[PDB]
């Protein structure tokens, strides 16, 4: 997992040295910003089955052709596999808000994703349209605080640039 | 005033047979009779209350306004009698905010959404001088209610094409939901309240859930942001023969 | 391995343009069909001629004639043959210059004027 | 809404100033060239039905997939709604040229227009192209350099009204992009 | 899409009722009058090139003024757009004979046509003269059956009435 | 809404094609056994009062904490509104069996339903069981394999009509899942 | 280019040896097979504008969503670049029948294609639907001979399996 | 590789002085703006894939000879490398904006890029023309005046971070000249 802790340890393990004053100075930033990204995480955790319903409808709104006979949303057992795979991505954003870095999105959502979606004829632009809808349906003091939305919409922008 | 959705992709608006029964010497109306009378009452209960699905012992307190509706066949008087009921204030006034009550009066009695903060603040200027019945009778006795509905038809949600603001069509599409929705699902809080007082707009997926069948509901969304940046000044230039002119 | 039809065309492009006239543009060649459109905008040889700038103020009235002596033929009577689901149509619009012919013409028929 | 005189007094209200003779020399030239502002807007509303139908059909010409099956100007139902919309846009920029301030175009017409179009499915790159044809044919009627239809004016420059109305047509593209 | 099925359940939904025993009789008329309107439709499908070639030049034999400068058919793509717009109309006549009602005509061909054709100076009397040419070109024992000509010449002068 | 004839029209208008001779052997074989569509929609709405009552009463007997306080169909105003929701679900299925297409089921019933059943606290995992009880009862009325109410029919099969309506109950059963 | 000549030369260059008797035996296969694959390369080079344009609108006959706003077939330039990019692929198949291997398809069409069609958001299942339409349009005695169609289709589904 | 703090120590080591006094007061105001710099690096990394595909496409629409047969961006192997060559430049500028010092940009990306491009045959006129597009995008995102997307920040002024990010992008164009 890419985090604040695993970055300064691996930078010192590869050099063979002890945790110095600059390595402890960056864990202080894990304390000054844990408050904002953890109440962005429990807001997402308590209201996740309503968000992935609203997000997964935005890919079947723009790309309505997927329910035609032949495409990836052809029958019913393939439609809930799209809502399952969007709930996978919202669950991994909750993990990156807990850990403090893009680790659970890298190791579990992004690495090997483009090889899988190309082999199974899944368009990556509709795993994106459900994510980009969640990013601009976010109001600044209503859904969370000011700095909780900066953190939450930065892991959504990370997943958008990684699928494109 | 053409409006490509209205009598094409939706249904036709319901109502009484004509407005010439008022001028008749020996009747009051083309009399429907109790098969084509009560199915007009089914569309006033579905429109004024939302899809609230009032029970048999909640319909039993509206017996006096129905029994007058089958004598005077005025539809404006039936809507006025149903908005002063207990069954209209226990659903839309009792557990709601003030701009939630006001934004449902525009839905249930006009078929549109409010266009302004100045139009909305004058509805609270009538609350101070007569309560909620001063809001309800000023909507019903307005000029906008007269020249769209009259005494003849139920107040339906009308696709006009020539809206006086473009934002008026947007707030109409958020207020009127899909079929099998109602007006109790958000816990008292007004949907349009942030966008009226700030001057912003609505969310495209919430509007396109309420569009009729056959209208490309939701396509056109680029995968970047859904609203506009007011601070951006773009350079838009036109080609002339020599170079490119930025008439800014 | 040249040909007689190719060398009779290119030899008109060796005179000056004060002498050769329309034959000064005889070195240009036929390109693919997509080359004539919107990013590329390659010019055909017909547009260097005075036939491409013909716009007279006079007009034929067409009600002077007897009934039966004005003829009209279409190119097709089929809607997806005249315009497909894409905009690539030979008949309707701005995409009728996207064709594999008609980049070059015959201006060696007449004269060097 | 505001006009060109109301825009000055809301600027002075932020500083609680008086509109004095320093600020009044922009407004004394708005009334000095005020004949030419009227003389330019009946150069536009006298040609407005030709202007809409040339701009909409000139957008079909550069994009023939708008009238094939699956285009958003396909049937008579969708094509009359496109012709109605370009008349609404040209109406609100004739109000804004008359006032001398783009307030009424920006709150009534353009506010919330981007969200209608991404819910109904309207293509916005070709919709900008129909506005940009009728921008280019509006500066030709004002400066009297149109190829047909010479109108009878008096002599001088109207070159600052022609670029004022070109900036009103540029706000329509900036609001639906 | 006014059909026989899409009117009896748009009235069963407007009063909140079940499929009535009235409306199970209205689809028993869909079984009887199908075989005259399907056989009128299938005759139009294998003959459509020949009927719109004849209908289109009935406009131009009648109205020679349309090739004048500024008129409707003044160049060759306008002649090609004239024969397209009568290929579209009798395709909708083929569609109305399948679903049994006037639904595909007044949704896709008639609604808007007063406003479209006025703005582009396309004359209504030239659109009528093409469709009224092929209304009395129909020969009731030769072309199709006796009652099949009734169905085919019901949607034709429905379009002549609604245009005029 | 589109019925089973208007589905074939909007597929061919995407091709801009006339409805030929190949698609009409699926529409002459719709109306050939088209008595049986009328002869089996009648044997849902004749028993549809009993069908909604046995649906939700079997929903109680497998999730008995619905009538506990805190449960959703606890009191009398909620038990009545649960009973009419099985009426509306059964009504728009019987439209779609009459029409041959699920267009009137999806636009007028299922659009926005799971969005609002989480907004009212309806437990959708036991609302699926409400649908699937009356799914099982409807397909044995059409097959005429019920214990009571042996309605007299004509001899043949309605094995495809029993499975077309089972696809309609799985459309609502997947929408609120 | 990957060919028959360049394979057996590179294999005998890495081993550091002269052209053996088995390296001349491979070029004899290039002689007995050249009759079929040059018939397909000449049939394609004469009728290429009609083969490209027939397959270019087989993309938009399957995927009519590409004319929606923001998509890849919005305006006139984007369909000019689309019919170009199909004509590029049909030129490279003409180059592969001439050379005798998958050389020009690999270096000029396939390498780097996954990173371009994802960055510019071109749906790679629509650069396939035009290629798959041409492979099933081919009538094996009508356009070419039997073994000329075996070679023509085998380079046509190499491109399909490389985009999938 | 120096950051902004390592530069004021190297300058103080040359004269063998302790850091203190006036240059300690210039360092306390560099960290007072340290949240604006952290707010603004995030506003570029978040839009980093659209910034590259728009700058490479905008270099192509100006010079369509790069996508002709024989152009440098012609084949798919060469189109994917220009999209890679152009986002490494944006990535190394974002390091220099985070560090506040262009040392890592100048030696890990710019030292020898001109000799590399004129050895592979890459037109350095067009590379400058794509870098100057990315300059206009980065000043628009930092000052929050993008026409395509507006971000959320606290209120205030960040015109010194736009002057700094324009100096880094001008240095990329001057280096590969
Ligand atoms: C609807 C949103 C989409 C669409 C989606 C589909 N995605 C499908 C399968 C799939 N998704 C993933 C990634 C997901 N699984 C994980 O374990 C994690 C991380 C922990 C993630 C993000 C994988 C690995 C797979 C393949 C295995 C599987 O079936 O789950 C999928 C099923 C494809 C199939 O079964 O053939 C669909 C339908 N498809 C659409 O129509 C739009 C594009
Ligand atoms: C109505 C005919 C007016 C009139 C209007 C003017 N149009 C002007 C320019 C213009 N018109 C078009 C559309 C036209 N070009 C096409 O290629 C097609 C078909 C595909 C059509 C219908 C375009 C594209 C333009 C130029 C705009 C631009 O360059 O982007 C115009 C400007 C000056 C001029 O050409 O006259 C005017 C005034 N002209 C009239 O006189 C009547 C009153
Ligand atoms: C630029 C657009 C023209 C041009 C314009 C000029 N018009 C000038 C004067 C002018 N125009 C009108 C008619 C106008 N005033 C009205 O009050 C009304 C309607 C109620 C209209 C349509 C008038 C009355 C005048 C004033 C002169 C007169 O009374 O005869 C003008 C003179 C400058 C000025 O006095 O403002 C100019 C330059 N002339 C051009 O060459 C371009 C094409
Ligand atoms: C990516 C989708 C971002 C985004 C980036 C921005 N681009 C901005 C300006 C800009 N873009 C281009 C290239 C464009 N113009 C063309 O003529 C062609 C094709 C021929 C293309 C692709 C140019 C030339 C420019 C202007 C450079 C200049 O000003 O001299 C820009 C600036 C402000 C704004 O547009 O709001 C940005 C932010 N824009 C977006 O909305 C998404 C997030
Ligand atoms: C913000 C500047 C606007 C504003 C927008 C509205 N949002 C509305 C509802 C809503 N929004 C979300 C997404 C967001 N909330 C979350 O809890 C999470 C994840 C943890 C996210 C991304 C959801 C899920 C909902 C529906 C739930 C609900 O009923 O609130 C909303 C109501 C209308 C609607 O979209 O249905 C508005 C108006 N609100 C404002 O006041 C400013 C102007
Ligand atoms: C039963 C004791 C009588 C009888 C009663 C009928 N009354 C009918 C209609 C009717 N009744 C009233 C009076 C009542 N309803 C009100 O709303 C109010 C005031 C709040 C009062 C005092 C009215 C106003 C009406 C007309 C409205 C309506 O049409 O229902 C009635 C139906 C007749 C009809 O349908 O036209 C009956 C049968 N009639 C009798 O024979 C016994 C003696
Ligand atoms: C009309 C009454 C005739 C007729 C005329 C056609 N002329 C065609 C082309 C053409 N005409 C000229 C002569 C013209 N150009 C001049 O410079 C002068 C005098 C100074 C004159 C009289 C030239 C040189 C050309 C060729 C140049 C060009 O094509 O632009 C023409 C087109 C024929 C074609 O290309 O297929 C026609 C139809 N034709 C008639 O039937 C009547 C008798
Ligand atoms: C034509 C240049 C476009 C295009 C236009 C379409 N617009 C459609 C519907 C529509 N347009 C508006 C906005 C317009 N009405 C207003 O009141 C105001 C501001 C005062 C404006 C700018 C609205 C509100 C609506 C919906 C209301 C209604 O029509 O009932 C439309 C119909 C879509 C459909 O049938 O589903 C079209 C086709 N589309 C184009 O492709 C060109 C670019
Ligand atoms: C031939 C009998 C006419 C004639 C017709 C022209 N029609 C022109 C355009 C046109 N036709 C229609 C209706 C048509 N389009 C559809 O999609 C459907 C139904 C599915 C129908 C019946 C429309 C909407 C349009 C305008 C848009 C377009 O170009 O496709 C036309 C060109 C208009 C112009 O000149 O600007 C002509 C010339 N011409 C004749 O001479 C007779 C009257
Ligand atoms: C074999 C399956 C059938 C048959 C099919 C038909 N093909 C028709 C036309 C046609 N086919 C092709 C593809 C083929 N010809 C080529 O030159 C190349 C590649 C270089 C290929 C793959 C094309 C391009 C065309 C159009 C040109 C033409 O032949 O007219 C055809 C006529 C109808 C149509 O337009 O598709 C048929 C019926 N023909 C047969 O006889 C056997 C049974
Ligand atoms: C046309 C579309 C359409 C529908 C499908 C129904 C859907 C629906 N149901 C309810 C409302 C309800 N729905 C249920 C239903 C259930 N709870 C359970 O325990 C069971 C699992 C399940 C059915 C047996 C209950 C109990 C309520 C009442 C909730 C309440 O009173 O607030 C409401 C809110 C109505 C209101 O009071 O304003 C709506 C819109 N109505 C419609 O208009
Ligand atoms: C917890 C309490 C409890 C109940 C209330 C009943 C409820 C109930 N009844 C049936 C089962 C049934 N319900 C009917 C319907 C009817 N039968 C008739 O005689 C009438 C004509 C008509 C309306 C009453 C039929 C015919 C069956 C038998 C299964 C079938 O033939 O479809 C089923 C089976 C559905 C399934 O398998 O999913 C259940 C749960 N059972 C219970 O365990
Ligand atoms: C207005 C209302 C109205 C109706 C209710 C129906 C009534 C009805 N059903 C059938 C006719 C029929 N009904 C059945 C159906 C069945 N037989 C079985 O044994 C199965 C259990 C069951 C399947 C659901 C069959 C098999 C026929 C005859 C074959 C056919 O024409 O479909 C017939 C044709 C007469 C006949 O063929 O005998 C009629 C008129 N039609 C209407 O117009
Ligand atoms: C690790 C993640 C991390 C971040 C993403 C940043 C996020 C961030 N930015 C600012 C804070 C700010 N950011 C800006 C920046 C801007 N305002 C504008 O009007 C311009 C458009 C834009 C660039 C000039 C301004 C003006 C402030 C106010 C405080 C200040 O002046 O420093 C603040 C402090 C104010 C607050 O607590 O809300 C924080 C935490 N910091 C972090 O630690």
């Amino acid at each position: 997992m890419k985090s604040v802790i695993t970055t300064v340890v691996s930078a010192a393990d590869a050099a063979g040295r002890f945790p110095s004053n600059s390595d402890l100075e960056s864990i202080q930033g894990n304390i000054q910003r844990s408050a904002a990204r953890l109440e962005a995480a429990e807001k997402l955790a308590g209201n996740h089955e309503a968000v992935v319903k609203e997000a997964g409808d935005a890919c079947f709104a723009k790309y309505a052709y997927l329910k035609n006979p032949g495409e990836a949303g052809e029958n019913q057992e393939k439609i809930n596999k799209c809502y399952r795979d969007v709930d996978h991505y919202m669950r991994l954003v909750n993990y990156c808000l807990v850990v403090g870095g893009t680790g659970p999105l890298d190791e579990w959502g992004i690495a090997g994703a483009r090889e899988v979606y190309r082999t199974l004829n899944l368009p990556t632009s509709a795993y994106v349209a459900s994510i980009a809808y969640t990013r601009d349906r976010l109001c600044v003091p209503r859904d969370m605080s000011a700095q909780a939305g900066v953190e939450f919409s930065a892991y959504l922008d990370y997943l958008i640039n990684a699928l494109s | 005033a053409f409006s490509s959705i209205q009598n094409v992709l939706t249904d036709a608006p319901l109502g009484t047979p004509s407005a010439m029964g008022f001028l008749d010497e020996r009747t009051e109306k083309p009399l429907m009779g109790p098969s084509e009378m009560d199915e007009l009452v089914y569309a006033v209960y579905k429109q004024v209350f939302g899809n609230a699905h009032i029970m048999e012992s909640e319909r039993a307190e509206l017996r006096d306004a129905e029994s007058l509706f089958r004598y005077l066949r005025d539809v404006r008087e039936f809507v006025r009698a149903l908005a002063k009921s207990n069954a209209y204030t226990s659903r839309f006034l009792q557990g709601n905010q003030q701009y939630r009550f006001f934004e449902l009066n525009f839905k249930h009695l006009l078929g549109r959404g409010p266009r302004s903060l100045e139009e909305m603040a004058s509805h609270s200027a009538l609350y101070a001088e007569g309560g909620f019945e001063a809001v309800i009778d000023a909507i019903l006795d307005s000029d906008e209610y007269a020249q769209e509905f009259g005494s003849t038809v139920v107040p339906y949600c009308r696709f006009k094409g020539e809206y006086p603001t473009n934002e008026e069509f947007n707030r109409m599409l958020v207020l009127k939901g899909a079929n099998s929705t109602s007006d109790k699902a958000g816990k008292g809080r007004s949907k349009l309240c942030y966008s009226i007082a700030a001057g912003c707009s609505q969310n495209w997926l919430s509007m396109s859930k309420a569009l009729p069948f056959g209208t490309e509901k939701g396509t056109g969304f680029n995968l970047i942001s859904s609203s506009r940046n007011p601070a951006a000044r773009p350079r838009i230039g036109t080609k002339i023969p020599g170079g490119v002119v930025f008439s800014s | 391995v040249s040909t007689t039809k190719a060398d009779l065309r290119y030899v008109g492009a060796t005179k000056p343009a004060a002498v050769g006239g329309r034959r000064a543009m005889n070195l240009m060649k036929q390109q693919p069909f997509w080359m004539y459109g919107p990013p590329y905008n390659a010019v055909t040889q017909d547009e260097y001629e005075p036939i491409s700038a013909a716009a007279p103020k006079a007009f034929v009235d067409y009600q002077i004639f007897a009934p039966g002596t004005v003829k009209v033929s279409p190119d097709s009577v089929n809607a997806n043959e005249l315009n497909p689901v894409s905009g690539m149509s030979k008949y309707i619009g701005k995409t009728q210059k996207l064709v594999g012919d008609q980049g070059i013409s015959d201006r060696s028929d007449k004269l060097p004027m | 809404m505001l006009d060109a005189f109301s825009r000055v007094v809301v600027n002075s209200d932020a500083k609680a100033a008086y509109v004095g003779g320093s600020d009044l020399q922009a407004l004394k030239s708005f009334i000095a060239d005020g004949n030419k502002r009227l003389d330019a807007v009946n150069s536009i509303v006298s040609n407005a039905s030709c202007m809409v139908s040339d701009a909409v059909s000139g957008m079909i010409c550069e994009n023939p997939g708008l009238i094939s099956p699956g285009g958003n100007c396909y049937t008579n139902r969708r094509m009359a709604a496109c012709l109605r919309d370009g008349e609404i846009i040209l109406r609100y920029v004739s109000y804004a040229l008359l006032a001398g301030d783009a307030s009424v175009l920006e709150d009534r017409c353009l506010n919330g227009l981007k969200e209608t179009y991404i819910a109904l499915g309207v293509p916005t790159n070709s919709s900008i192209r129909a506005v940009s044809i009728m921008k280019a044919q509006a500066v030709a009627f004002i400066t009297n350099t149109a190829t047909e239809r010479k109108m009878s004016f008096a002599a001088g420059d109207c070159t600052s009204l022609a670029s004022e109305v070109a900036s009103y047509f540029d706000r329509v593209g900036a609001a639906i992009s």
